[PDB]
C-alpha cells in the first residue's frame, strides 16, 4: 500500500493520479518543510538492491546514484551496504523479515458433528445390528409352549423397545426371563458396551484436539522441510540478507535457497503470493512484515503470518550522499512521528483496507465451554 | 592434527548429519511431529459385530434345540454322586 | 427380497473409487471391478486378491478375512437360506396342515440376514486396508434394502404360525 | 543390522480388550462367578411363602449381576441385608 | 417421545462429560484491564508516569 | 490500584525477572527509538552511524539481545507453558453441588 495508481487513474495524470502511503507521506513532508513534489516512477520495477557487479545498485538507488531523482520517498530498507553510497533519514516504519504461507484449511464446521466419532458405516450397520437383534429377541421369546407363551411380554414391539433401552443405556422395565432370551439380551449388552464406550471416548478427543494449526510456524520448522520449498524476492535486501548469512539455522536456510529445484525466486513479492497460493500449502514466502499485514486485509485471505520477526529492520526516507535537500527532511521524520502523524497514516492504509475483518488474535486455551452451534443437530 | 581439529570444533559432526540425512528423503523423521484423531472405521470395530452375530447365531440354536426337545441337577440320588466326585476333583 | 439380492450378486456398481482397469473411478464389485471416466471405459476386470506389497504371510487374522472376502461365502449363503426359505413358503401350500414349515421358513429369513449383515461387515473391513472420497453406489443400498425387506418376511413368518397352533390351542 | 520394516500393524479383531491385560479379564470372570453364586446363597437359608419369596436363583444371580456389569440393571433387586452387600 | 430425547441425553452427556476435569481445574488470568481502551474507561486504578 | 506507565524494554526486564510480580499488558501506544548521541558536527558521528547498522545487518543487536534479557533474569513461567502435569480433584473444586 505505499503507492499505488487510483481506480481512476487512466482519466487523471501528474501528482493526483498515485494514491498510497508515501503519497500521503509525501504531501505530509512538503506540508512541514516547504517545497512542491513530484512523484517519478521507477522503469525498473525491483527496489534497487545490489547491481550485478556493474556496482549501480539497479533499482531506486540507482535513480539515486545517478542525480536522477531528488528524494527517495519510498519503502527502502536502511542496510549497511545502502548507508555508503546514499544517506537515508531515521525510519519511518520498524519491520522484519517474516513467513507467510498458505492457510492449513483444517477449520472444518458441521451440523452434525455428534455423528463425527464413528463413521458412517458404524452408524449404518448399528442400525442393521439394531433390528437384527430386535427380530432374534422376538422369534426366540415366542414359540410354542391360557397359553404359556403369553406369559411373556416380548412382542415385537416390545422387543424394539428394549433393544433402544439397552443401548441408550436407560434400561426397560420388561427382560428376558428365558435361557435363551437372556443370551441374545445378554450379548446385545456387551455390543452396547463397547460401542457407546467407543463414541463416549472419542467424543472426548473430538472435543480437545480440535482446532487449526500450522505444522510449520516457526524458523527451524521453515529451515528443515525440503517439501515446503522456500524463497524470496529477487533483487531485494531480504535476498542480500540470507547472501550474508551468519547463524547456523540461517546458513541452513541459504543452503537449500542456492540448490533450489526448481528456481524460488520471484521479479515481484505479489508473484511469491501468487506462486504460494498455486502451491497451495507446498511452498512458503519470506517477505516483510508490513506487507504481510497487508495480504491478510486483503482477498481473498488465503494467507497467515507465521513466526515472529526474524529480525528488526526499517524503511527510510532516502537521499543522495552530500545532499543539501535532506537535512530538514531528517527533521520531517521526527515531526510527524512525534504528533502521531506517522503512526495516524499507518492507522489510514492499515484501517480502512480492513475488507477480511478477522483479526485473529486466536485462542491458545484448550478448555472451550461448547457454543450451541455446534450441538445444534441433536436439537433439531 | 588436521582431524583433530575439526572433530573438536564439531565440523565432522556437521558434515555427518548433512550428507547422510539432509541429502536423504525419508521424512520418518518429522511424520511422527504431528498427531491425529479419527474417526473409528469398521475395520477397528468388528470383532464386537462379529460376536453379536455369533451371539444371534447361539441365541437362535439353543431356542430350537429346546424346542425339539419338548415336542419329543436331576434325579436327586445321583446329583450326590455327582457331588462327591465334584468334590474330590 | 430374493430378487434384490440376487440383483445386487450379479451387478456390479458396489463401490466408486480411484482404481485401476486393466493391469480413474471405478465400477467395482465382488467379483467383477469395471471403470468409468477414462480412456477405457467397461473393460471389466475379475479382481484378484494380489499378495504384491500386501505383505502379509501366515497372518491368520488378514487370510482368513481376505478369502472369506474372495470367496463371498456370506452374500452367497445369504442366497441360498433365503431361496430355501422361500422353497418353505412354496411348501406351505402343498403339504398344508403340517403348520411347521411356516416356523421352518421363518428361520431361514431370518438367518439370512444374519449371513447378510455379517457379509457387510467383511465387505467394509477387507475393503479399507486408501481409495479417498469412495462411494458405496446403489448396489450395496440394495443389499441393505435386501436385509430389511427379508427380516419383515421373517417378522410375518412368525406372526402367522402364532396364528396357526393359536388354531390348535 | 538390516531388515525390511513391519510397514504397520493392523489393530486385531478383538483390539478391545486391549484396554485390560489378560489376567484381568480371567479375574473379572472369577469375579463375576464368584458374586453369582454366593449371592445364590445368601438370599437361600430356609425360612408357599416360605423360600419361594426370593427370585434369586442361580440363573437369576447370573443375570442380576452380568446385569450390574454391563451398567444395565435388571428388575430383581437383594431386598435383603447380607443379600444388597 | 422416550426415544428421541435418549438419544438427545446420550450426546448432551456425552459432551458434557468430554472434558469435565479441565473445566474444573482451568488456572487461568482474569486479565482486567488491557489496550489502553479499558483504561481509559477504568479510573479506579491510578496512573504514573 | 495503581498502573504504571514506562517504556517497553523495562517493562519486559521487569517481568522476566524475579519476583516476577507484574504484568505488561496491550502493546506500544507510540514507538520510538533509543538512539546513539554525538555532539553535532563531530568527525565521531560518521563511523558511529555505520557501525550501527553493522551490528543490526549481521546480527550483533539480535545476539546482544538474547544475551542480556536471559543471562539476569528468567522467572519460571516463560518457559514452563510446555510442562503438562495432572492432579487430583479437590472439594475447593466441586464444592457448589454439595451446596
Ligand atoms: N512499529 S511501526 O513500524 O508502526 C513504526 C516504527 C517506527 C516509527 C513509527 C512507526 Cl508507526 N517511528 C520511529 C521514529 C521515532 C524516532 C526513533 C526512530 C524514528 C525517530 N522509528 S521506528 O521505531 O522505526
Ligand atoms: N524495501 C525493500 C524491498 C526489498 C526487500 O524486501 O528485500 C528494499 O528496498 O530493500
Amino acid at each position: 500500500p505505499y503507492v499505488m495508481m487510483k481506480k481512476n487513474h487512466e482519466m487523471l495524470e501528474g501528482n493526483e493520479r498515485y494514491e498510497g502511503y508515501c503519497v500521503d507521506l509525501a504531501a505530509e513532508i512538503a506540508k512541514h518543510c516547504g517545497f512542491k513534489y513530484k512523484l517519478t516512477i521507477v522503469g525498473d520495477g525491483k527496489y534497487g538492491a545490489r547491481d550485478a557487479d556493474t556496482k549501480i545498485w539497479n533499482g531506486m538507488v540507482g535513480e539515486l546514484v545517478y542525480g536522477k531523482a531528488d528524494i527517495a520517498i519510498a519503502p527502502l530498507t536502511i542496510t549497511l551496504v545502502r548507508e555508503e553510497v546514499i544517506d537515508f533519514s531515521k525510519p519511518f516504519m520498524s519491520l522484519g523479515i517474516s513467513i507467510m504461507i498458505k492457510k492449513p484449511q483444517k477449520s472444518k464446521p458441521g451440523v452434525f458433528s455428534f455423528l463425527d466419532p464413528l463413521a458412517y458405516e458404524i452408524w449404518m450397520c448399528i442400525v442393521f445390528a439394531y433390528i437384527g437383534v430386535s427380530v432374534v429377541l422376538f422369534l426366540v421369546s415366542r414359540f410354542s409352549p391360557q397359553s404359556s407363551e403369553s406369559t411373556n411380554e416380548f412382542g415385537i414391539f416390545n422387543s424394539l423397545w428394549f433393544s433402544l433401552g439397552a443401548f441408550m443405556q436407560q434400561g426397560c422395565d420388561i427382560s428376558p426371563r428365558s435361557l435363551s432370551g437372556r443370551i441374545v439380551g445378554g450379548v446385545w449388552w456387551f455390543f452396547t458396551l463397547i460401542i457407546i464406550s467407543s463414541y463416549t471416548a472419542n467424543l472426548a478427543a473430538f472435543l480437545t484436539v480440535e482446532r487449526m494449526v500450522s505444522p510449520i510456524e516457526s524458523a527451524e520448522d521453515l529451515s528443515k522441510q525440503t517439501e515446503i520449498a522456500y524463497g524470496t524476492l529477487d533483487s531485494g535486501s531480504t535476498k542480500e540478507f540470507f547472501r550474508r548469512s551468519k547463524i547456523a539455522v540461517f546458513d541452513k536456510m541459504w543452503t537449500y535457497m542456492r540448490s533450489a529445484e526448481p528456481s524460488v525466486f520471484v521479479r515481484t513479492t505479489a508473484e511469491g503470493v501468487a506462486r504460494v497460493r498455486k502451491s497451495k500449502g507446498k511452498y512458503a514466502y519470506l517477505l516483510e512484515s508490513t506487507m504481510n499485514e497487508y495480504i491478510e486485509q486483503r482477498k481473498p485471505c488465503d494467507t497467515m503470518k507465521v513466526g515472529g520477526n526474524l529480525d528488526s529492520k526499517g524503511y527510510g526516507i532516502a537521499t543522495p550522499k552530500g545532499s543539501s535537500l535532506g537535512t530538514p527532511v531528517n527533521l520531517a521524520v521526527l515531526k510527524l512521528s512525534e504528533q502521531g502523524v506517522l503512526d495516524k497514516l499507518k492507522n489510514k492504509w492499515w484501517y480502512d483496507k480492513g475488507e477480511c475483518g478477522a483479526k485473529d488474535s486466536g485462542s491458545k486455551e484448550k478448555t472451550s465451554a461448547l457454543s450451541l452451534s455446534n450441538v445444534a443437530g441433536v436439537f433439531y | 592434527l588436521a582431524v583433530l581439529k575439526l572433530s573438536e570444533q564439531g565440523v565432522l559432526d556437521k558434515l555427518k548429519n548433512k550428507w547422510w540425512y539432509d541429502k536423504g528423503e525419508c521424512g520418518a523423521k518429522d511424520s511422527g511431529s504431528k498427531e491425529k484423531t479419527s474417526a473409528l472405521s469398521l475395520s477397528n470395530v468388528a470383532g464386537v459385530f462379529y460376536i453379536l452375530v455369533g451371539g444371534l447365531g447361539l441365541a437362535m440354536l439353543v431356542a430350537l434345540i429346546e424346542f425339539c426337545y419338548k415336542s419329543r441337577l436331576f434325579d436327586r440320588g445321583v446329583q450326590m454322586l455327582l457331588t462327591t466326585v465334584g468334590a474330590f476333583a | 427380497a430374493f430378487s434384490l439380492m440376487t440383483i445386487a450378486v450379479g451387478t456390479d456398481y458396489w463401490l466408486y473409487s480411484r482404481g485401476v482397469c486393466k493391469t480413474v473411478m471405478t465400477h467395482s464389485g465382488l467379483w467383477r471391478t469395471c471403470c468409468l471416466e477414462g480412456n477405457f471405459k467397461g473393460l471389466c476386470k475379475q479382481i484378484d486378491h494380489f499378495p504384491e506389497d500386501a505383505d502379509y504371510e501366515a497372518d491368520t487374522a488378514e487370510y482368513f478375512l481376505r478369502a472369506v472376502r474372495a470367496s463371498s461365502i456370506f452374500p452367497i449363503l445369504s442366497v441360498i437360506l433365503l431361496f430355501m426359505g422361500g422353497l418353505c413358503i412354496a411348501a406351505s401350500e402343498f403339504y398344508k396342515t403340517r403348520h411347521n414349515i411356516i416356523l421352518s421358513a421363518g428361520i431361514f429369513f431370518v438367518s439370512a440376514g444374519l449371513s447378510n449383515i455379517i457379509g457387510i461387515i467383511v465387505y467394509i473391513s477387507a475393503n479399507a486396508g486408501k481409495k479417498n472420497s469412495y462411494s458405496y453406489g446403489w448396489s450395496f443400498y440394495f443389499g441393505a434394502l435386501s436385509f430389511i425387506i427379508a427380516e419383515m418376511v421373517g417378522v410375518l413368518a412368525v406372526h402367522m404360525f402364532i396364528d396357526r397352533h393359536k388354531q390348535l390351542t
